[PDB]
């Protein structure tokens, strides 16, 4: 997969020279996939 | 002791599940690349439910008709698991299960006598191809429990050279020294688990390289058995069953 | 801009070169690697393995027969029984095995080679032959007697049906060349000498036994063995393009 | 589990110096090919040896030796300033022969691009042009034709070039979805499916195709390009018997029958 | 002037290449980033709606 | 042969823009010449 | 073992200041060539000298100084869109009575590569073509034409460039079967033969030979090649007699008989 | 991608650059350097080494002959035997001599030379002779009296066969041109000077013994010296390529 | 004449690859030039 010995040196003066960024995680979906305000636990029902 | 001097006895017992197989001429037994069949570990796994693991009630030995070593014997082989596709309860599992994952124990017998000649290779193919025509007889391609004999010997059914088989896990039986052949195979393949109806992972193939001939009015009819145990096997994928 | 001055060679496509290069899929995360047996990491795992020589290579033997060395009962004395270059690379039995093959696929080798023989007659069949190596000098010995005197190993049909002959490494220089080719390359110089095979007593049958026998022919690499220069196998070949 | 240990060596095997043997103990020369295994009588134990301290190396012969260097894989000219290459290893002989002495295998690949203008008469030109290189993988739509939308490459990676600068260049990952490329498959290619010609190719080692075109239409000429394909970081599994028989056809193994592999002598006595 | 030598690929446009390259606005200054409700890192996370 | 002074630096992201492995090892072959159960020492005899 | 050592300098020898000598015991300047030793008389006890701190290099004449510059190998013009080059120093004089100072040695070699488009009458045309060296060891087979498959080069080791492009070069290693190249050797080609043609030739020494083509088909012109190659690490032994009489032959060291070497003058009186 | 700007000389081949290329074979493992008598690490090694100097190169002489000096039992007193000029790069018969070869091979040297002389006649033949050295300045000396004034050693033929006289390094400058050429470069500018032999005495013999004997002459370089900017030898040539 | 300030990195794999050796030195000639069992001293008479 990525290298773990990768030489980031920028050579010019703007950040908007520099390469792609190297990061790539993800993050919970939570914001989208479940944006409720009342917690709704997987093992209970849904609405009571 | 058989381990002090630095030998391998004739003798052997091959016990798996409710089948003892013996033999009194045994030359050694082969363990392929000198791996034994290992379950599939947690890092190398993909498919998320719960494995069967059916045990002893797949894990044995099963017998397949026998075969006449004619004149002009050119030899047979058996596809894996093909070949018990439909055999006891490891054909049952296979049939249920979308995945399949197991090794094997095979044993060749064919005996004769002091007064007999002759010489079989029997050697474990991995993705062995039935390739010597245009388009492939399902019919060879995936022979069941009776086998297929062999029509391109020379060329081992690939287009490659019969005596390189021997890179591949095998033995000889060779009537003067032995009357048995064993070898115990691991799963091989690029993938985790496969489909056990739609490839088959290894092909056990047993070829005459030496003509069968024996003093004059010696026993004529020789036949050779291939026994088969499924051994550390297990099943993702249940469903109704299906077959090729 | 830091001053540089590019040289020759720049622009060059070399087969055999060696650097770093933009990946198509840069951010690409490849499946696990899993527990398959077998493993190689240097063909000289492979060629170490033996395979039957293609001894018999003669008209009358079609197919697997041209594998069976031919021994009968004789009635007469120090006869022989089969003979053939060592050399592992050059056309003849040996380029069909798997020493062979991947000895093809390179230029030079060095090292001992295993030659192992499997008698194959009935449990009843007697016989005890000798297999001798003859350095390179001269021509392929002419009778038992002249074999005698260079390396070899008398053998003796019974319980244990095999026996190895290692034509040790013996050579001028650390390496030789793989082929024998003359006419353009003058590599006759390399020739490595003659195995050959005679009857050190007979071979002895029962009462209405086969009188005929057979012997098959293993060859390996031993493990002072190695190659050099790879160059494509002359075997692998086409006319067209393939569909 | 593994009963066999694989310990590493830079060197082949020294030899140490042996004296005479008369014994009924130790017969190393003796053994017995049945068992499956190859014999282990050493030099020391057949004749009398002396002390070599054995420096040979064994790198020519690891598989990124063997496999690390480029071989043509794709040669073709341009139809109405575009063709279209399913990526495979079956049309050119030599690179397919080796790959085959493996059963599986991971790594990535340098692919290395050669391009030049011909004219129809198929003589070469001094005659640089742009020309593209797209990547479609499986499902993507592959353009019809030399201007057609799906050269805009959004997504599929593409390479663009000019027959005046040096060869095209780019590395690939390992990316089957299999855990190592097949160079043999004993199975079929779907359930429900047996005819031949579905059998023996295993769908995952097709992983699209390149389709080529100049940027810009030529006038009666045509693009030739050569595609050179390069093994890095190689790690094989299973040996496999070497091809011994002439390939017929691209995607299948199939071959011609025949009863000898090297030419016959007079007789087996004469070497 | 260090020698060097020039390899196959060079002057090559790989569509998924990651260079540094000389800025348009050398000296720009973007405006600030500013807080804005459901920032997506991942694409996965769109699936999993 | 092999040099000792070797510069290893890799100047891309992923692992795949790497040149060539430099170990080239062989190791014992064992696994494939004698993929036996029991041992057979060179000395005796291989049957008994 | 070795009874004379060979400490190493970096510097020509200093003349140290000496005096007048009036004895019966010191004779520097008596010899006697008869044992095979050069003479050992310093200047210093010849004459009087002065002191001379001498810092003079000796670079120059090292081995590889001396070696380590690149001379014509081959040049030739493809036919049919190809030449095969038979890999061997003899067919150009200059390097290869270089080669002949020393009896064996062991270096690496740098080769380059300088090709141009000729037309019929042998004129050099502004033409940019690709081209491929191919590197063909002893045993490997030889392409018959322009567009055979060994040009597929999956294990021969190829270079393609083109005529556009700075001169093609690769480095390599020492290659000899041998421990050392031979540059004489006083033996046969093999054994069984003893007519002339096989004599003086060490074929350890030859290691295949090149075979170029133009990648694609030119039109009426020809690829015009020179080859150059340059000796590095040099490692020499055994010192030669210099050739003293033109060379007649690319294989063999046969020359024509001559009764002097330098010009004659009228009188051995006058310088 | 790190800024640069190629510079002129860019894509040139210097024949004696010296950069690093990529290997046709990266992964090769050459045969071990093994212990072989003889190595040379410097050609000044060889030119130290003394060699026949060509000096009767006359119209009369043929082949070996032209190794010899000749000298002969006088009726006359302080006769010259021969004379040559010192420089080792010139033509003449210092060009077939290993210095001379070597010299060519330049442009430039510097240093002293070892010039010794082996008597061949009969044990019983005896004699004087007087070598001189000449600085450059004028022609070479018209009789010994001149010669005399020189660098000189005075050889007595006895038991001790030979004699060497040293042409010590004595130049203007720290290094000489190796050729004289004039019409273009004006050379004659660096000639070195002369060497001349004269009877000291006389050559004197038994009764009917020969008159005639010979002295071989050897040339040598000595440790002081050192040759600077390698040139194509001008005795190496040919008129088409060879078969 | 030589720097004392030269930049020694080998860029590839393979020695062969390497530029040339910089050492140029001379022995001492003896070897070749008195290559004699018994020493003969410069100020005594060569044979006796
Ligand atoms: C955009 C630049 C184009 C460069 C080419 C990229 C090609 C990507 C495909 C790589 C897949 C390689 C798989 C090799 C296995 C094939 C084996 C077989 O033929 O059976
Ligand atoms: C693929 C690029 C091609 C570059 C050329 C590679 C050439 C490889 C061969 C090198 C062998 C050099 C041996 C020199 C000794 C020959 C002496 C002789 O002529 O007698
Ligand atoms: N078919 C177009 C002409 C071709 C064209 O402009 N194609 C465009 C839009 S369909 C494109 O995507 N070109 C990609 C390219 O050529 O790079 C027309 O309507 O005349
Ligand atoms: N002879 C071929 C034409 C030439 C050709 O396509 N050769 C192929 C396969 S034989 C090749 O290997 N070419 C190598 C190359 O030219 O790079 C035909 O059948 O028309
Ligand atoms: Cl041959
Ligand atoms: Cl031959
Ligand atoms: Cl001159
Ligand atoms: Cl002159
Ligand atoms: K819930
Ligand atoms: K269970
Ligand atoms: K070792
Ligand atoms: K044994
Ligand atoms: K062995
Ligand atoms: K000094
Ligand atoms: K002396
Ligand atoms: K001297």
């Amino acid at each position: 997969g990525s290298n773990i010995h990768y030489t980031n040196i920028n050579y010019y003066e703007n950040a908007a020279s520099n390469s792609l960024n190297k990061q790539d995680f993800t993050q919970d979906p939570e914001k989208f996939t479940r944006p409720v305000v009342d917690v709704m636990k997987e093992a209970a029902v849904p609405l009571k | 002791s058989a381990e002090a001097c630095g030998y391998s006895d004739r003798v052997a017992q091959l016990t798996l599940g409710n089948s003892t197989i013996t033999t009194q001429e045994a030359a050694n037994i082969v363990v392929g690349y000198g791996r034994w069949p290992t379950s599939l570990r947690d890092t190398d796994a993909t498919a998320v439910d719960k494995p069967t693991q059916p045990g002893v009630s797949a894990e044995r030995f099963y017998t397949l008709p026998s075969v006449q070593w004619t004149n002009s014997f050119k030899g047979h082989y058996w596809k894996l698991p093909d070949a018990l596709s439909e055999l006891g309860l490891f054909g049952q599992n296979l049939q249920f299960h979308y995945l399949y994952r197991g090794g094997w124990v095979i044993h060749v017998q064919c005996n004769a006598t002091k007064f007999h000649q002759g010489t079989l290779l029997v050697v474990a193919t991995p993705e062995h191809k039935i390739q010597s025509a245009e388009s492939p007889a399902f019919a060879r391609t995936n022979p069941g429990e009776q086998g297929a004999a062999y029509q391109f010997p020379f060329t081992f059914e690939d287009g490659t050279a019969l005596g390189n088989a021997l890179i591949y896990p095998h033995q000889w039986v060779n009537l003067r020294t032995n009357n048995s052949a064993t070898l115990v195979l691991p799963y091989v393949n690029a993938l985790p688990m496969d489909s056990g109806i739609r490839h088959n992972n290894w092909t056990l193939s047993v070829i005459p390289i030496v003509p069968l001939e024996y003093a004059a009015g010696a026993t004529t009819y020789v036949p050779i058995t291939v026994t088969i145990a499924p051994m550390c096997t297990e099943y993702n994928g249940l469903r109704a069953a299906v077959t090729q | 801009g830091i001053p540089t001055l590019y040289t020759p060679g720049s622009g060059q496509f070399l087969t055999t070169d060696d650097f770093q290069t933009p990946c198509m899929l840069p951010k690409f995360q490849p499946t696990p690697v899993i527990d398959i047996p077998g493993e190689v990491k240097n063909f000289l795992e492979v060629v170490q393995v033996e395979s039957l020589v293609e001894i018999n290579n003669v008209e009358s033997a079609e197919g697997v027969a041209r594998y069976r060395i031919p021994l009968n009962v004789q009635d007469a004395m120090d006869g022989q029984i089969m003979a053939l270059r060592v050399d592992p690379g050059i056309d003849g039995p040996m380029q069909s095995t798997l020493l062979g093959v991947f000895t093809r696929y390179y230029a030079q080798w060095s090292g001992s080679l295993d030659f192992t023989f499997m008698f194959c007659g009935t449990f009843m069949t007697t016989g005890k032959v000798i297999i001798a190596y003859t350095p390179p000098g001269g021509d392929q010995p002419t009778n038992r007697r002249q074999a005698m005197l260079g390396t070899h190993v008398v053998w003796d049909f019974g319980l244990q049906s095999s026996i190895t002959l290692v034509v040790p490494w013996i050579s001028s220089g650390h390496f030789r060349g793989t082929t024998l080719e003359n006419t353009i390359y003058k590599y006759r110089y390399y020739e490595a000498g003659y195995i050959t095979m005679w009857y050190q007593t007979n071979m002895v049958v029962p009462p209405n036994f086969p009188t005929t026998a057979s012997i098959l022919m293993f060859v390996a690499a031993q493990p002072n063995f190695s190659l050099r220069i790879l160059k494509d196998r002359p075997d692998i070949s086409q006319e067209g393009a393939l569909q | 589990g593994q009963v066999i240990k694989s310990a590493v060596r830079s060197t082949v095997e020294n030899t140490v110096q042996s004296t005479h043997s008369i014994t009924t103990e130790a017969t190393p020369a003796l053994q017995a090919a049945e068992t499956g295994a190859t014999s282990n009588a050493s030099d020391e134990s057949m004749i009398e040896t002396r002390n070599v301290v054995n420096t040979h190396g064994v790198a020519e012969t690891s598989l990124e030796a063997f496999y690390g260097r480029a071989g043509l894989v794709a040669m073709f000219s341009t139809d109405g300033g575009i063709y279209r290459w399913y990526i495979n290893f079956g049309e050119y002989v030599q690179l397919r022969a080796k790959l085959e002495l493996l059963t599986y295998a991971r790594f990535d690949m340098e692919f290395t691009i050669v391009a030049q203008v011909v004219n129809a008469q198929s003589k070469v030109q001094d005659f640089n042009v742009d020309y593209q290189v797209m990547f479609v993988p499986p499902g993507a739509s592959v353009p019809e034709n030399q201007d057609s939308y799906q050269w805009q490459s959004s997504c599929n990676p593409s390479v663009i070039s000019n027959t005046g600068l040096p060869p095209a260049r780019v590395s690939v990952p390992f990316m089957s979805s299999a855990n190592a490329y097949s160079f043999s498959y004993d199975g079929y290619t779907q359930f429900g499916d047996t005819s031949g010609s579905s059998y023996g190719i295993v769908p995952s080692n097709y992983l699209g195709m390149l389709v080529v075109r100049t940027c810009e239409d030529l006038d009666g000429t045509r693009l030739r390009v050569r595609v050179y394909a390069k093994p890095k970081h190689v790690k094989g599994w299973i040996p496999r018997s070497p091809r011994m028989t002439p390939y017929k056809s691209r995607y299948t193994g199939v071959y011609t029958d025949t009863t000898k592999f090297c030419a016959n002598r007079a007789r087996i006595t004469t070497a």
